[PDB]
């Protein structure tokens, strides 16, 4: 057999997938690199395998030739007998988040307003939200929309980059990477809890993932709930527990990708990875968990449960779905 | 809606 090679994006990242090859007995090994889009390139060279990717960058591997191989599959809603490798995933739904005492801010007066997304060409952070705006504004300058951002991935000398924060250092403001502070689903929710942004396009499990005690983070350990409203598409405001009838999007779970030659290889060998690290799986917690580091959603989102086998052996515009890669595709005409 | 990015 061969040794699967997977791509970490930034140093957190390397970091996790160095303790996770050692303890697959160099089973799996690493590469990294600063971007998502670097990953990309490494496995279309064939230096890297694989990564796990939000749907907005499968869309720019699958254009690249890369395929879908295993899906995120978080804790189901409904019952179900089926093993969580099985069961067809359910998608998640991105929303616009803002504070519940910024009482004037609806979904229809967010111009000129701050924002703070997850990265550029991600799904719930960017492509949802930024081609929603595009189409009702009649407007591809989504650069002059809200008057400051953090989207991480943008120019860092513009203003879709004023708000992002950079390492411990400042050093690195606006890379799209665990090293910016307001990077990710965590990053763009914290840059919301600290008044940095007037409004976060994130996913509704973030909202609850990092509140009312569910993170012990320094940043999010005081965060309340009921302090927080989703914006809707018809300008009204509701309580985070209504996400189900003030979401933006559904959009596909975040994927596994690998070269076309590769992916069942890599498929075989990560079931048997999740099997030892997963969640119950053999050597997790003693030794080491695959989806977990501590919120921070470095290689998989710490609320995954398993990857999960995919049916129909779907292309990625199969995987996205038309609308979304038709959705996609309308956007980058923009640029 | 065509060609790889890179
Ligand atoms: C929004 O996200 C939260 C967090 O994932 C979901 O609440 C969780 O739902 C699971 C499945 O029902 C429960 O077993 C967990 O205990 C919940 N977690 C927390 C921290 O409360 C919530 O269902 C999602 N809302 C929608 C509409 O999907
Ligand atoms: C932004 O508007 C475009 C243009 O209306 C939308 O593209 C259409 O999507 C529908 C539904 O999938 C298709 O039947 C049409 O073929 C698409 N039109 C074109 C010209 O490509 C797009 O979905 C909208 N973006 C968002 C995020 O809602
Ligand atoms: C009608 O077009 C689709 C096709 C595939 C889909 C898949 C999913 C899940 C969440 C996925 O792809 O992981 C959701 C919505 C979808 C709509
Ligand atoms: C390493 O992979 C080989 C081949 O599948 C297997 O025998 C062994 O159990 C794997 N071990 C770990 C710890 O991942
Ligand atoms: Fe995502
Ligand atoms: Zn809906
Ligand atoms: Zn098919």
């Amino acid at each position: 057999y061969t040794r699967v090679v997977w791509c970490a994006v930034g140093p957190e990242e390397q970091k996790k997938c160095q303790q996770w090859s050692q303890q697959s007995g160099q089973n799996v090994t690493c590469a990294t690199a600063s971007t998502t889009d670097d990953c990309i390139v490494l496995v279309l060279k064939g230096e890297a395998d694989a990564l796990n990717l939000d749907g907005g960058y499968i869309y720019t591997a699958g254009k690249c030739g890369l395929v879908p191989v295993l899906a995120e599959n978080r804790k189901s809603s409904k019952h179900s007998s089926l093993d969580c490798v099985l069961r067809p995933t359910e998608g998640y739904l991105a929303v616009a988040v803002v504070k519940k005492a910024n009482e004037g801010l609806t979904w229809n007066s967010l111009k000129d307003k701050k924002s703070c997304h997850t990265a550029v060409d991600r799904t719930a952070g960017w492509n949802i939200p930024m081609g929603l705006i595009v189409n009702q504004t009649g407007s591809c300058a989504f650069d002059e929309f809200f008057s400051q951002s953090c989207a991480p991935g943008a120019d860092p000398k513009s203003r879709l980059c004023a708000l992002c924060a950079g390492d411990d250092q400042g050093l690195d403001k606006c890379v799209p990477n665990s090293k910016e502070k307001y990077y990710g689903y965590t990053g763009a929710f914290r840059c919301l809890a600290e008044d940095v942004g007037d409004v976060a396009f994130v996913k509704n499990d973030t909202v609850w993932e990092n509140t009312n005690g569910e993170s012990t983070a320094d940043w999010a350990k005081n965060l309340k709930r009921e302090d927080f409203r989703l914006l809707c598409l018809d300008g009204t405001r509701k309580p985070v527990t209504e996400a189900q009838s003030c979401h933006l999007a559904v959009a596909p779970n975040h994927a596994v990708v690998s070269r076309s030659d590769r992916a069942a290889h890599v498929e075989q060998v990560l079931l048997h990875q999740q099997a030892l690290f997963g969640k119950n799986g053999k050597n997790c917690p003693d030794k080491f968990c695959l989806f977990k580091s501590e919120t921070k959603n470095l290689l998989f989102n710490d609320n995954t449960e398993c990857l999960a086998k995919l049916g129909g052996r779907p292309t990625y515009e199969e995987y996205l779905g038309t609308e979304y890669v038709t959705a996609i595709a309308n956007l980058k005409k923009c640029s | 809606l065509e060609a790889c990015a890179f």
